């Protein structure tokens, strides 16, 4: 073996995995945003 | 992919070396205090980050004896969706990050009217999967970025017996005239 | 007046993929790596059948 | 008539109009729009009319289909890739 | 929460969800042309339709429920056959104008035929034609292009609030459109432009000028109106083509007005494109930035501290006005207006003092709204909009001042002051309607408050606030809002700029764009004048000196939107000419005139103006404020005398209200063609 | 007390800006909720700018004639020594 | 002392990788150059000096006596960055 | 598919360490495999295929390389599994791949590395196919390899007096200079472009 295998692999591994998207996400109207007061 | 490195999400503070910084040391304190620290795609505040043109910008091959103007520009950074007068284009939009560089010089020679760039640059725009591909770039380019971030159309309850709807009994009064 | 088949339904589009691990790596390797097992466990013979039929 | 008053412009598709038709030659380059004027209108006697703009397909323009039922009647109505006009037979 | 599975792969929905919906979030691509995400379920076109096991007949996507265990097959030959079926029966109609058709390389129709329709046709018969009909000058119709897909009447309707568009007739010689002829004439009416998928309803001022494959768009805000509404910007070459709106879900929802859509060709005509002087005959020279510079900066240097002036214009934005005001600062100069009367009476001394606390989507949030002259139809037709929505959904609308069509239903409470007065005394019903009301909510239009008694009136409304509830901390609600009118305004508030310190006799005035209410008897006769502007229809004729400025579309700048957000307006196109940016201007002079600014870049600009406020850094946000109580609490002692003269609005018309949509055509010929029609002295008692 | 009943002819404005949560900020924002109508009641006229951001510092700007500034930081400064800050500053 | 200056610009380097390929393509223009490879007037352009006029010519100082004490910011407003014909 | 194939699973018998992924498809002839291969192994693994039997009977065809910094599907981005190739070239720098043709097998194999160090440094192997110096060459002058033990580094297709790798995706193609003739010099020089757009 040589030392970059672990790189190679690791670069190998990140490669194939789920690719999600940021459209297609579901995205709710938030609350109404409180007003906060000082004292 | 849009959705997937700490150092790529790192915003470096700035350190004034200018005189006219160095007068306004106190914005540039503020500045550092209330920017974010990290950049990440599911970020809300938009922010403008200066060039670093330190040993990181190595990587540019825009620096050549006839060109001065391409390192140290600012892009911007932001996702374009598809325009508002059509819903299913055969090559939809909205699924990348454009980097843009605004234009430099445009006018018309006059012998024919023909429509003239003084900068070849910003003529096209860059196109990256994920927003930290685009930050790494303009780190490695010694480029400034204006980072927005998308707006997206909320989830709706959506059907069509909402279409008939009883309108109540007919003894229901509206005491607001 | 028929149209409905003027495109093709079958194309030359399909591709095979072929993933293989190491030719050296012996089992316990593989099973170490695909967290199975762990090191210290090693050399034991219930760590390794446990791990093979979690494995299988 | 002014051709900035609201009634010129309103039967002229809101654009500034020009009876002489010279003004062509400089902005378009060309005298297509007194040629096209010099055409008289076509009197067609059903309610609907086939432009092709020539005696074959292919020479000419793709088929079009306009309609002379209009809410005035005898309104005439220009095809939209040949200057041609038509209108219902009395 | 049910399981269903599309194409093979199982995934989890909610109940509430349509077949359509749960296929677009699980990335599916279901093509359609009459369902629109804002408007009303539809199903006469048959596009959608998918194939289910179990259920023989197609099923359209668009408009059913999902049912627990399902499979949508999206990908079998049956789904391809419902497709092409559906596809011949649009285009069996269909006219030949795709050269044409304004639509051209952005129709749907085209784009879904060739990616799912059969790809050729057998239709050998005589094709319908329909008639075209006038609807105005912002809207052309080619209306044999119509699928009669209903979008415009379900917008119209749902959306605009106008009831003019229908369906007239029957089977396949059915009409769209009004029955009568009757022009289109409404704010937002291009919108439904936007809204159509085919070429039956074009921007008629671009028409026939551009294609879609030969433009690049930009993103930035709009400054015609104080909201800042997020917009695209298409230009070929040095030439801006069109304008579209954006997605913001915040602020204008999905759609702009007529004025910002359209008014933007205002920039293409009475252009100020180098330095000018004028003589004492009044003829105008063209000259050098030197000796222009060179002659300020001597102005500068003899002129007394006190007879220095200056006005701050509509178009002005932050780093301009930042610019200005080191620059008069570093020439011991305090005040920055010289009119008389129109000036704002409140005090830039807390954010909440003059900004919208309760945000753009407070209209939904209240239950009750009232407006203070204040005149939504005008002066916000995407929140006017907004506003119709929540009134739809249990919101009362009342309104105090002149009586305004807007196309929802509000009572009158009054027309001149005495009913703020009766209110704030107390002995009214209003104020129990207001205490019974869970979120109540005033809008004060920013104009009520120019009145010589602005600051009566503001008090008033302060002490009606308190003692009814629209501030409550019990509730965590800040209910009182001021609808500005200028954006310039806006931002010298944020910055810190007193609008009430005004030099009443000043030789040298620095007129940084104002052309709105601006009169000779304002500027003295023996005075000194530079106007800073883009364009000549005012102030340039009171100027000594004219410099030529950029436009909003022309610089890098950062905008406050009348709520309080920080955005950013991004060049699209240098400014013409020899035209220069405002503090670049502003910089140059300063160093010319011996006291120069610690700032060479738009970044050691943007320090000075962190160290001013923080806040205006972040961009597309609004910045919390803790101290609105503080703010807006109740003074004792404070005078509360209002005079007894009718409250009104500041907008006659629409079209025209400063120098970009002045110097615009499709503007005049929209007010020749819809002033004479939307005039009217008396109420619409339908709506 | 005298020396915010009259603000000096040199005093221009008095600019403050803190943090809304941040205990850094603490004394300055009780300072400015509890005294600012007392010095704006004497000063009816003078501007008392107050802006917050999320991670700001403390800050007392004080302006003076022909554009000159002077910035205090007023990090972890309780209701005294505020006073004495502003008091000092309002009074070169 | 002009293409000293090219390499004290090119300072900042830090990747051997990148300062090997620097290094060979360095190697390959100066052979072009003593090979008369390449034109005179085309690889002047690394011998010339940064801020000071050729010898070989007069030059113009018409824009230092102008804009004397005037900062950077000034010289660059005077003077635009686009015509202005259009 | 209707004729004899094999995979060149050997190779990776004889080096015993290395992960092996190789693809067949459609798009390419019947004969055509493709393979993933490690950039510190590449020379060793060329070494192999020059001499061993049944591939010392090879050729190098075509040598070149992919900017997939900047690759993005633009349509059916849903059609996308874990076994695509293309699902390779996301978040990797830098592309290389070769292709040979072994005539006792009559194969076509076409080998890929993922280069992802910012120098974008690999070994070359110009040394063992004489093909290789200057396809190796354009490649690197093209966009920005560097070749360690090449047995000749020069440009050679570019032009002289200059440094620019046209093919990646920051380059306009258009680029930054035009070569014009001076009068003031009676010899042509270059000067920044201004060019006309459509
Ligand atoms: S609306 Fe226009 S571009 Fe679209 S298919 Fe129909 S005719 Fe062609
Ligand atoms: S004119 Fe257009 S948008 Fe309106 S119903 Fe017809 S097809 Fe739909
Ligand atoms: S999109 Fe579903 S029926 Fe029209
Ligand atoms: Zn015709």
């Amino acid at each position: 073996s040589r030392p970059g295998d672990e790189e190679q692999n690791e670069m190998i591994r990140i490669a194939s995995q789920k690719r999600v998207y940021l459209k297609h996400q579901r995205v709710d109207r938030p609350a109404r945003q409180e007003a906060a007061f000082i004292s | 992919m849009l959705l997937p490195y700490f150092e790529i999400q790192k915003i470096p503070a700035k350190i004034a070396k200018t005189a006219n910084e160095k007068i306004l040391s106190v914005g540039v304190a503020q500045k550092n205090n209330i920017q974010p620290k990290t950049v990440t795609a599911q970020g809300q505040i938009g922010f403008v980050q200066h060039p670093q043109l330190d040993s990181s910008c190595q990587y540019t091959q825009f620096y050549t004896p006839q060109r001065r103007d391409i390192r140290g520009r600012v892009a911007r950074i932001y996702i374009q969706d598809t325009n508002h007068m059509h819903d299913t284009p055969q090559i939809p939009e909205g699924y990348k990050w454009t980097l843009e560089f605004e234009r430099q010089a445009q006018y018309k020679t006059p012998w024919m009217g023909w429509s003239f760039n003084g900068d070849t640059f910003s003529k096209r725009n860059h196109y990256f999967c994920t927003l930290e591909d685009a930050i790494s770039y303009c780190k490695q380019m010694g480029f400034g970025y204006e980072v927005s971030f998308p707006r997206s159309r909320y989830h709706t309850r959506k059907s069509y017996a909402d279409n008939m709807l009883w309108p109540g009994h007919d003894n229901a009064v509206d005491e607001d005239c | 007046h028929n149209i409905r088949y003027h495109h093709e339904i079958h194309t030359s589009d399909q591709t095979y993929h072929s993933s293989y691990d190491p030719v050296g790596e012996t089992t316990t390797e593989r099973l170490v790596r695909y967290g199975y097992l762990n090191k210290d466990q090693v050399n034991n013979a219930e760590a390794v059948a446990a791990a093979a039929k979690e494995f299988q | 008539l002014n051709p900035y008053s609201y009634e010129a412009l309103k039967e002229n598709h809101w654009l500034v109009s020009d009876s002489s038709k010279k003004n062509s030659e400089w902005t378009h380059k060309s005298n297509a729009e007194q040629l096209i004027a010099k055409v008289p209108i076509i009197y067609v006697d059903s309610n609907i009319v086939r432009c092709i703009g020539g005696t074959e397909i292919n020479a000419g323009h793709p088929q079009v289909y306009i309609q002379l039922d209009t809410r005035k009647h005898g309104t005439p109505q220009t095809c939209k890739y040949c200057g041609l006009r038509y209108a219902k037979k009395m | 929460q049910i399981e269903i599975f599309i194409d093979g792969k199982p995934a989890k929905v909610d109940d509430s969800y349509t077949i359509f919906q749960a296929c677009y979030e699980n990335g599916v691509i279901v093509p359609r042309f009459c369902y629109h995400e804002r408007l009303s379920v539809a199903g006469n076109c048959r596009m959608c339709l998918v194939e289910v096991e179990n259920v023989p007949k197609p099923v359209a996507a668009c408009a059913s429920q999902v049912v627990p265990g399902m499979k949508i097959k999206t990908k079998s030959e049956k789904t391809r056959i419902h497709r092409g079926n559906v596809m011949e029966f649009l285009l069996a109609n269909h006219p030949l104008d795709c050269p044409i058709c304004d639509q051209g390389g952005e129709c749907d129709l085209q784009d879904i035929s060739s990616v799912y329709g059969y790809g050729i046709s057998r239709y050998n018969e005589y094709k319908r034609a329909v008639e075209d009909k006038n609807y105005g000058p912002l809207v052309a119709t080619s209306m044999n292009r119509c699928i009669h897909c209903t979008r415009c009447v379900r917008f119209a309707t749902q959306i605009a609030g106008v009831e003019d568009l229908g369906k007239t007739g029957r089977g396949k010689a059915a009409e769209i459109g009004t029955y009568v002829e009757k022009t289109f004439n409404t704010e937002l009416s291009g919108n439904v432009v936007d809204v159509c998928p085919v070429g039956a309803l074009t921007n008629a001022p671009y028409a026939f000028t551009s294609r879609p494959w030969e433009l690049k768009s930009f993103y930035t805000s709009d400054v015609f109106d104080t909201l800042g509404s997020a917009i695209q910007v298409d230009t070929r070459g040095p030439e801006i083509m069109r304008v579209l709106p954006r997605i913001h879900e915040e602020i204008n929802e999905e759609w702009i007005s007529d004025k910002t859509r359209h008014a933007f060709d205002g920039l293409k005509r009475q252009r100020i494109n180098s330095p000018m002087k004028r003589s004492k005959d009044g003829n105008y020279e063209d000259i050098f930035w030197e000796e222009a510079i060179q002659t300020i900066s001597k102005k500068c240097l003899n002129t007394p501290s006190d007879q220095i002036g200056a006005i701050i214009g509509e178009f002005a934005d932050i780093e301009s006005i930042t610019a200005l005001k080191d620059f008069l600062n570093r020439l011991d100069v305090d005040n920055f207006e010289v009119r008389q009367h129109g000036n704002l009476k409140v005090s830039p001394d807390f954010r909440a003092n003059y900004l919208m606390n309760s945000k753009i989507t407070g209209v939904e949030d209240a239950d009750v709204l009232l407006l203070v002259g204040c005149n939504p139809r005008y002066e916000a037709p995407v929140l006017n909009a907004r506003i119709l929505k929540s009134t739809r959904k249990n919101l009362k609308v009342f309104n105090i001042g002149t009586n305004q069509d807007l196309n929802y239903k509000n009572v009158h409470l009054g027309n001149s002051t005495k009913v703020l007065k009766e209110i704030a005394d107390g002995t009214h019903p209003f104020a129990e309607r207001l205490k019974k009301a869970k979120l109540p909510m005033i809008m004060v239009g920013a104009s009520a408050l120019e009145r010589e008694d602005g600051a009566e009136l503001y008090n008033t409304l302060k002490v009606i606030s308190n003692k009814t509830g629209v501030i409550s901390e019990e509730k965590s609600w800040n209910g009182f809002n001021i609808l500005h009118k200028e954006m310039g305004r806006i931002n010298a508030l944020e910055l810190g700029i007193n609008p009430t310190s005004v030099n009443k006799n000043a030789k040298l005035v620095f007129i940084l764009g104002a052309d709105n209410n601006l009169r000779p008897e304002d500027i003295p006769a023996d005075a000194f004048v530079v106007y800073f502007g883009t364009h000549g229809d005012e102030g340039a004729y009171y100027a000594d000196i004219i410099l030529p400025t950029a436009a909003y579309t022309e610089k890098n700048a950062t905008w406050v939107n009348t709520e309080g957000r920080v955005q950013q307006g991004r060049l699209v196109v240098m400014p013409p000419g020899d035209a220069r940016e405002d503090w670049q201007i502003i910089r140059a002079l300063s160093e010319e005139a011996g006291v120069p600014l610690p700032y060479d870049s738009l970044e050691e600009l943007r320090y000075r103006v962190a160290e001013l406020a923080p806040h205006l850094l972040k961009y597309d946000y609004i910045e919390p404020t803790i101290f609105g109580k503080v703010a807006l609490s109740a003074q004792q002692g404070v005078k509360t005398t209002l005079s007894p003269t009718p409250i009104t609005d500041y907008i006659d018309n629409f079209y025209m209200t400063d120098a970009i949509s002045r110097a615009s055509v499709t503007m005049a010929k929209c007010s020749t063609a819809f002033n004479h029609e939307k005039f009217s002295n008396f109420k619409n008692l339908a709506k | 007390s005298s020396w915010q009943k009259l603000i000096g002819t040199n005093l221009r404005e008095l600019r403050f800006v803190f943090c809304q949560n941040s205990q850094r900020s603490l004394g300055l924002r009780n300072y400015i909720a509890k005294n600012y109508w007392n010095l704006k009641n004497q000063n009816p006229n003078f501007p008392l700018i107050v802006r917050e951001c999320e991670e700001a510092d403390p800050y007392i700007i004080a302006r003076y004639q022909y554009g000159v500034e002077k910035k205090a930081f007023a990090a972890n400064n309780n209701e005294a020594e505020i006073e004495n800050i502003i008091k000092t500053l309002v009074e070169q | 002392i002009n293409f000293g200056n090219y390499i004290r610009e090119r300072n900042h380097y830090r990747d051997p990788g990148l300062i090997d390929h620097r290094i060979q393509l360095g190697y390959e223009l100066l052979y072009e150059a003593e090979m008369h490879f390449s034109q005179h007037t085309i690889l002047m352009q690394y011998l010339s000096p940064y801020n000071t006029p050729l010898s070989d010519r007069g030059y113009s100082y018409l824009e230092k006596v102008k804009y004397g004490n005037k900062s950077k910011f000034l010289q660059g407003f005077y003077k635009g960055n686009k015509p202005t014909e259009f | 598919m209707q004729n004899k194939y094999m995979q060149p699973i050997q190779l990776f018998i004889v080096f015993e360490k290395l992960n092996s992924k190789m693809w067949i498809s459609k798009k390419l002839n019947s004969n055509h495999s493709i393979a993933l291969i490690p950039s510190n192994w590449f020379y060793s693994i060329n070494l192999f295929l020059k001499r061993e039997l049944l591939f010392s009977n090879i050729t190098l065809i075509e040598n070149s390389a992919i900017d997939t910094i900047s690759y993005n599907l633009e349509t059916n981005q849903n059609d996308l599994d874990k076994t695509n190739i293309e699902n390779y070239f996301f978040k990797n720098k830098m592309l290389v791949f070769y292709n040979y043709y072994n005539y006792f097998l009559k194969s076509k194999l076409t080998l890929f590395i993922i280069l992802n160090n910012l120098n974008k440094s690999i070994d070359s192997i110009d040394r063992i196919f004489a093909n290789a110096n200057w396809l190796e060459r354009e490649t690197s002058e093209m966009y920005g390899i560097n070749y360690k033990w090449k047995i000749d580094t020069r440009k050679l297709l570019l032009d002289y007096s200059k440094i620019e790798n046209p093919m990646l995706k920051e380059f306009q193609s258009e680029g930054t200079q035009d070569a014009f003739y001076n009068i003031f010099e009676n010899q042509v020089v270059v000067l920044k472009n201004e060019t006309v757009e459509l």
